[PDB]
């Protein structure tokens, strides 16, 4: 009975045939990564993934697509964190981002570990997820900035936050947008992204083409007035910055 | 707004 594709604004799909109800699900469902090729196929639930795995789009007649799947069992389900539990599958990495980015040393002095592109891509490319707990505005603005260093605003409601001791590698590398540094000169910007494992969270996306091995930074886009609201270290490079200008 | 990309 035919098969409908949903694309979501960044470029993502789920798609499948619909059943009775006209949901999507069944054991032939998919989600399709931004790149058209990359994809979690298997049993879904009203477009809720309940066993994807990894699978490669090869082609498509009279609008269904043809998947193989990739070597491993690498399988993936809808686990949206909550306050306290970021991943059930804290050290399962996300195969999209596995083939894109990688953690290292910024070159940016005294900032850290950066994150870096694995490939040449061009513009408008998502590289990388930002999933974490699911935490209040109230209660960021509330505390210090000495607990503040991960969090990014999601909407009015929310913000992601990637707290101890899951700002490690080694503890957490379910995504790795949180390893992105911060530059008012940036090659990415933050973008919405509906994830089917972590449900709606931000992406990075590139806003030029970037080299293999080049560092991806974002603006981290602090209030300048509220002096500006922000980390001492932002302080400092936005004068920096300003002075440039 | 101790977050970053705050609309
Ligand atoms: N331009 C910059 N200069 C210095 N420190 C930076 C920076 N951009 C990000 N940071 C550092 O990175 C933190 C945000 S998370 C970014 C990844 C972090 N460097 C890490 O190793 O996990 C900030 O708290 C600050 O410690």
């Amino acid at each position: 009975h035919g098969v409908c594709w949903i694309y979501y604004p960044d470029g993502g799909s789920l798609v499948g045939e619909v059943n009775e109800d006209g949901e999507m699900t069944g054991e032939k469902i998919a989600y399709v990564y931004p790149d058209e090729r990359t994809a979690l196929y298997g049993k879904f639930i009203d477009g809720e993934m309940i066993e994807g795995k990894l699978a490669t789009l090869m082609s498509t007649e009279e609008g269904r697509p043809h998947f193989e799947l990739m070597p491993g069992n690498s399988v993936y389900h809808f686990d949206k964190s909550t306050s306290s539990c970021i991943s059930t599958n804290a050290l399962l990495p996300d195969p999209y981002e596995s083939e894109r980015v990688y953690v290292a040393e910024s070159l940016i002095s005294s900032a850290g570990e950066g994150l870096f592109s694995k490939v040449a891509v061009g513009p408008n490319t998502v590289m990388s997820f930002y999933n974490g707990v699911r935490i209040t505005h109230q209660e960021v603005d509330s505390r210090d900035w000495a607990l503040n260093g991960n969090t990014l605003s999601l909407d009015e409601e929310t913000v992601i936050d990637v707290p101890e001791p899951y700002n490690h590698v080694s503890k957490y590398c379910a995504s790795l947008g949180h390893k992105a540094n911060h530059s008012f000169t940036p090659n990415c910007i933050y973008d919405m992204f509906v994830h089917p494992r972590f449900g709606p969270i931000k992406c990075i996306r590139t806003l030029r083409a970037v080299e293999a091995d080049e560092e991806l930074t974002v603006a981290y886009g602090y209030d300048h007035s509220p002096g500006p609201e922000a980390p001492e270290w932002y302080q400092v490079e936005l004068k920096a910055f300003q002075a440039t200008q | 707004s101790k977050s970053a990309d705050r609309k």
